[PDB]
RNA sequence: UAUACAAUUAUCAUAUUAAAUUGUUAAGUGUUGAUUUAACCAAUAAAAAUAUAAAUAAUUUUUAUUUGUUUUUAAACACCAUUAGGUAUAUGCAAAUAUAAAAUUAUAGUAAUUAUAAAUUAUAUUAAAAAGGUAUUGUUGCCCACCAAUUUUUAUAAUAAAAAUAACGUGCAGUAAUUAAUAUAUUUAUAAAAAUAUAUUUUUUUUUUUU
């Protein structure tokens, strides 16, 4: 279940994560997801892995040919992030993946400075927030 | 000068905490104005200014101190508005840029 | 001004406190010496006598004049009171340093003995048999922690 | 897994060497402490150790901000109450309940307004805890000694002006009228300390 | 200054202790300084350093036979002319002459 | 290592001393008892020094001179030297 | 008994490239009296506002120069003492934390160490929420000086100094601790210490971006 939280971050917490339909970045995301499930990686580590992953030479300067302030469109991100949870066997009932990933985003849409996060509380760290105030959490 | 300790109103009593209070200032000012009118009419009768009727005393209220006893004081002027007419309200309150040492308090 | 002190007291205390109390008399103040804590009535007056016989000894050399006022010899309080001379006209008209003497002492003594015997309680506290740990340092023999010899 | 990574089975998970010598620190941060309440050092709300912090000093004035219950508190209706008071004081022959109706209308609205402000303020407490507060982890900025280094920088300056000599030294305070009470030949104004 | 600011090492705390001294330590040494100074006052110490003499070696005037406080101990041996002059100095230091600058006075200075 | 405790060994490992007094001294709390301290004498460069040392030894028939060795610390403050044998 | 500091950031006493120094202004009388203070006592009460630029950087000032002590009260406040006063703030003298250092104490032989900071400690008017411990099952906790004996080293100042120390007697100095503490300065003294003048938090915080 924390998986959905992670995926929410990869979808909404990252400006310009390249074109997320392309098999390259898509495979990055797939692998990292399967590594957040089965506990092989920390969420923080997998996130910093995702944003630091290799995309394409002169990335920013190709980004000047698409984006103004470097914020891409979020559809590709959510469609890929649902796709990965479906193709990996993550849930017993297929729909649940997409529903949760969608729902958790919709609830956060109403929050002040919604897509930014304090770096310490964003993921697993020594000191944490109470389960009500955790970010994409079911208890908010 | 009619004073909060001059009028009784102060010692051998309730306490120092309430000594400089609002209501004392009121008692004092309202006791003073009462005694002020007749003597004013006499000092004017001496130079030949009758002020017989339908006249007010044109008053300038000068107030010092930023302490509780100020509030009440001016109130006892305002209820005399049918006798006294205040043209100017100006407060003369001394400000210490620097100067001779004030008495030493407890801590410093 | 009232000075209250215990029954068991060092020579030291008697000395400096004597000088204190006399220095207070010199300034015209009220002076009362009181024992409210005592093992025995006899002891209590032992100390009242000590302090007083030190006081006249010191105050006669610096020549400050006071007359003895009040001896209250009582169940819970053993006390004496001294009054200074008011002026130099009072010092020259009456020049005296006036103290109680064996008669007044011993009399208010027996009066305290009877007063305390009547209430059935002869002192506020009494000394306790406890012996605290005491080192004597260098010794010629074996000694236990309380400072006693080994038989 | 089933709970936080900074908290294991017996309490807060002890990372630094201070925790192993002093492991009271793992399980007790105060009298607002519970077991789920470790690793979240702030405790619930309305509860002991629930207060959020700002640069280390806790925020105990929240109501005073939205102007509910403060001395500086925001007042909704003034003109009404004054108007009605005027009505009462003027005369007794005519009684105006028109004023009292405008006023009680005003109040009737005020209630809901206030509940709204309170709700918005609790949302602010939540947001402030998430995105601002350090949870009492950073050094106080609010008392002058915390800024000692700053003042030092100034003392240093007044020293280099003095040929790098008198540190922390200041001019001798003179007298209320030192300038006009002194004869020719004596200093009438306070000099630089090095100049003495 | 001539005298010692401190007695013993008053700043001993761990490195980077962000004050010259802790409260505890400074209180201990304040005690020791207090005792020494009180000793100086009650015994009525007097020192002197004379021009055209070795300076580090200071004649102790509080031990001089005239100014000596004790009735018992043998005081010190200082030149007759010099000692007369020291006695005169100590004596004429005592009181304020008008036009002269006011200097702090005490019981123990006499 | 504390090098000033050895002052009277004068760079030697062992010393010879003569018996004078034997008195008793009480150790630093929380250790109670009586520690036996022998007060001894010896001479070096025609100076006669009074040495003060801990008596741990076994006394038999009456004898005079001992052999002094330095140790670590003991219950009793101020006494550095210890006794090896008595002659 | 001999047997390997640091050199990138270390708080008490060996400073060093620096622009200052000098300004003659203010304030004072009408009259019949409870001001100040938690509380006493003496007894006219008002007051002393202005200066930037400029001075070049380094290489032989270290016996030189320099770090809040200051004539005049016939001028006050303030402080100290008490109806009888003293004092009332940089023309003499006065090197000195702003760090060059090798385990604590100690005049450089004494005791065996010392110092230290975030765990823990129930009441400070929010639509209940912020707080300190020299103690360590923690205030019925610890500690501080004088006041006896003794032990031991010496550079013998009323009555030497210092260190060990477990009596007796005073108190209650300290742990924001019953007028917060700490450092320097000056005075005072049964004993911790106390009064005043400066700096300061190893003291607890209360918060006007022209009204
Ligand atoms: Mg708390
Ligand atoms: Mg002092
Ligand atoms: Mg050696
Ligand atoms: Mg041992
Ligand atoms: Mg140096
Ligand atoms: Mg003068
Ligand atoms: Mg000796
Ligand atoms: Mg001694
Ligand atoms: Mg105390
Ligand atoms: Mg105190
Ligand atoms: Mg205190
Ligand atoms: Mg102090
Ligand atoms: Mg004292
Ligand atoms: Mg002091
Ligand atoms: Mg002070």
């Amino acid at each position: 279940d924390d998986m959905f939280i992670w995926l929410c971050h990869t979808a909404m917490s990252v400006l310009n994560p390249g074109d997320m339909r392309s098999r390259l970045i898509y495979n990055h995301l797939r692998i990292l997801a399967e590594s957040v499930a089965s506990g092989e990686m920390t969420q923080r580590t997998a996130f910093r892995f995702f944003e630091s992953a290799v995309r394409s030479p002169a990335y920013r300067e190709i980004a000047k040919r698409q984006l103004e302030g470097g914020a891409a469109t979020r559809l590709a991100g959510i469609s890929a992030a649902a796709d990965v949870m479906r193709r990996m066997g993550l849930t017993r009932r297929p729909m649940s993946s997409y529903f949760e990933l969608y729902q958790r985003i919709v609830e956060r849409s109403e929050a002040m400075t919604p897509w930014g996060f304090p770096p310490l509380f964003q993921f697993e760290e020594r000191l944490s927030l109470e389960p009500r105030l955790k970010f994409f959490s079911r208890a908010s | 000068t009619y004073t909060a300790g001059n009028r009784g109103l102060k010692g051998g009593d309730r306490g120092f905490r309430s000594e400089g209070s609002t209501d004392n200032g009121h008692q004092v000012t309202s006791m003073y104005l009462n005694d002020l009118l007749p003597k004013l009419r006499e000092m004017r009768a001496s130079e030949g200014r009758p002020m017989g009727r339908g006249e007010k005393v044109e008053l300038v209220v000068r107030v010092m101190g930023f302490y509780n006893g100020r509030q009440g004081a001016v109130r006892a002027v305002q209820d005399r508005a049918n006798e006294f007419h205040v043209r100017y309200f100006e407060d003369i309150t001394p400000f210490p840029l620097n100067g001779p040492k004030m008495p030493r308090g407890v801590f410093k | 001004i009232d000075h209250t002190f215990r029954d068991a007291v060092d020579a030291h205390f008697v000395g400096w406190r004597s000088k204190k109390i006399v220095e207070d008399i010199r300034r015209r103040h009220p002076v009362k010496l009181t024992i409210k804590e005592f093992q025995s009535p006899e002891c209590a007056i032992g100390k009242l006598r000590e302090m007083c016989q030190a006081m006249q000894h010191y105050a006669q050399e610096k020549v400050i004049y006071h007359h003895f006022t009040s001896i209250v010899a009582n169940d819970r309080e053993a006390s004496i009171t001294f009054a200074p001379a008011l002026p130099m006209a009072k010092s020259d008209s009456w020049k005296h340093i006036k103290y109680p003497g064996e008669k007044e002492w011993t009399n208010a003594l027996r009066r305290m003995e009877d007063a305390c015997r009547k209430s059935g309680r002869y002192g506020t506290y009494a000394k306790s048999n406890k012996l605290k740990l005491r080192s004597l340092g260098q010794t010629s023999y074996r000694v236990d922690k309380y400072g006693r010899k080994m038989d | 897994r089933q709970h936080d990574s900074g908290v294991n089975q017996y309490g807060l998970k002890p990372t630094n060497a201070y925790d192993y010598i002093n492991p009271t620190n793992l399980i007790n941060f105060g009298r607002g402490t519970t077991f789920d309440n470790l690793g979240v050092r702030r405790a619930g709300r309305g509860e002991i150790d629930s207060s959020p912090s700002h640069s280390g000093s806790p925020v105990f004035t929240q109501a005073k901000l939205i102007g509910l219950s403060g001395e500086e508190q925001l007042t909704m209706c003034q003109s009404e109450t004054m108007a009605l008071r005027l009505c009462m004081a003027k005369a007794g022959k005519e009684t105006c309940e028109r004023e009292s109706r405008a006023l009680d209308s005003c109040l009737g609205r005020v209630g809901h307004l206030r509940r709204a402000m309170s709700e918005a303020c609790w949302e602010f407490n939540d947001w402030f805890i998430q995105n601002v507060s350090d949870n009492h982890t950073k050094p106080f900025q609010h008392r002058p000694h915390d800024w000692r280094h700053f003042y030092a920088q100034e003392k240093l300056v007044r020293e280099r002006q003095q040929n790098g000599h008198a540190y922390g030294r200041r001019p001798k305070q003179f007298s209320f009228g030192a300038r006009y009470v002194k004869t020719d030949g004596y200093g009438k104004r306070p000099r630089l300390p090095y100049n003495k | 200054r001539w005298a010692a600011k401190f007695y013993g090492q008053v700043t001993f705390g761990p490195r980077n202790y962000p004050y010259p001294s802790s409260r505890w330590l400074a209180r201990r040494f304040q005690m020791k300084k207090h005792r020494i100074i009180k000793r100086f006052r009650f015994r009525r110490y007097k020192l002197a350093a004379v021009a055209n003499l070795p300076f580090a070696k200071m004649i102790r005037v509080g031990m001089l036979p005239e100014l000596k406080s004790s009735k018992t101990k043998r005081g010190d041996v200082v030149d007759p002319t010099l000692s007369g002059q020291l006695v005169s100095a100590v004596k004429n230091t005592g009181e304020k002459r008008k036009g002269q600058r006011t200097r702090p006075k005490s019981k123990y200075q006499v | 290592l504390f090098f000033l405790r050895m002052w009277f060994l004068y760079g030697c490992c062992l010393r010879f001393v003569l018996f004078v007094l034997c008195y008793y001294m009480s150790p630093r709390l929380p250790s109670s008892g009586n520690r036996r301290v022998l007060y001894a004498v010896f001479y070096l460069y025609n100076f006669v020094w009074m040495l003060r040392c801990f008596f741990c030894c076994f006394i038999g028939l009456v004898m005079s001179l001992f052999i002094i060795e330095g140790g670590g610390f003991v219950d009793l403050p101020g006494v550095k030297y210890y006794t090896r044998i008595v002659s």
